[PDB]
């Protein structure tokens, strides 16, 4: 059972890793100590 | 494994006017899938080259 | 992906253009949204 529970979090694992970075948030006009916030998204479809 | 297949599609390239040569370039597309580690499909994109 | 494949683009082009079924993603998102409740219900009678 472990095998088939391993691979299905595996399978899943590998579209993460490629998830591609489109934009980021800068502080309005601020720099430094930033939270910078970015958005990503899946590249094999647009739909997460 | 991958697996993959081309679209047959028809839609008018209609003019303002109305023309017969609706015909030329279309928007098919050209499919791509494969099966993950127990089986099941998940890839099925379209690259369209 | 049904859904999207249903509004992304139009049903029907000539004299009259379009199709577009306005409301099909989130009417389709009510559908998702409910189906965890059977699953997680269920995983309860497992765990039971």
């Amino acid at each position: 059972v472990a095998q088939k529970a391993v691979l299905g979090y595996l399978n899943n694992f590998e579209e993460v890793s490629n998830l591609e970075i489109i934009a980021g948030y800068q502080d309005g006009i601020d720099i430094e100590n930033d939270k910078t916030y970015f958005v990503a998204r899946t590249r094999m479809q647009p739909y997460r | 494994l991958y697996i993959s297949w081309f679209e047959v599609a028809e839609e008018k390239e209609t003019d303002s006017d109305g023309n017969i040569i609706v015909s030329g370039r279309y928007r098919t597309k050209i499919r791509l899938a494969h099966l993950g580690f127990d089986g099941v499909w998940s890839s099925g994109t379209t690259l369209r080259e | 992906t049904a859904a999207a494949a249903l509004d992304v683009i139009p049903n029907i082009y000539g004299l009259a253009v379009g199709g577009s079924h306005w409301g099909a993603p989130l009417n389709a998102a009510a559908e998702i949204i409910m189906i965890k409740y059977q699953a997680d219900s269920s995983k309860s009678e497992s765990l039971s």
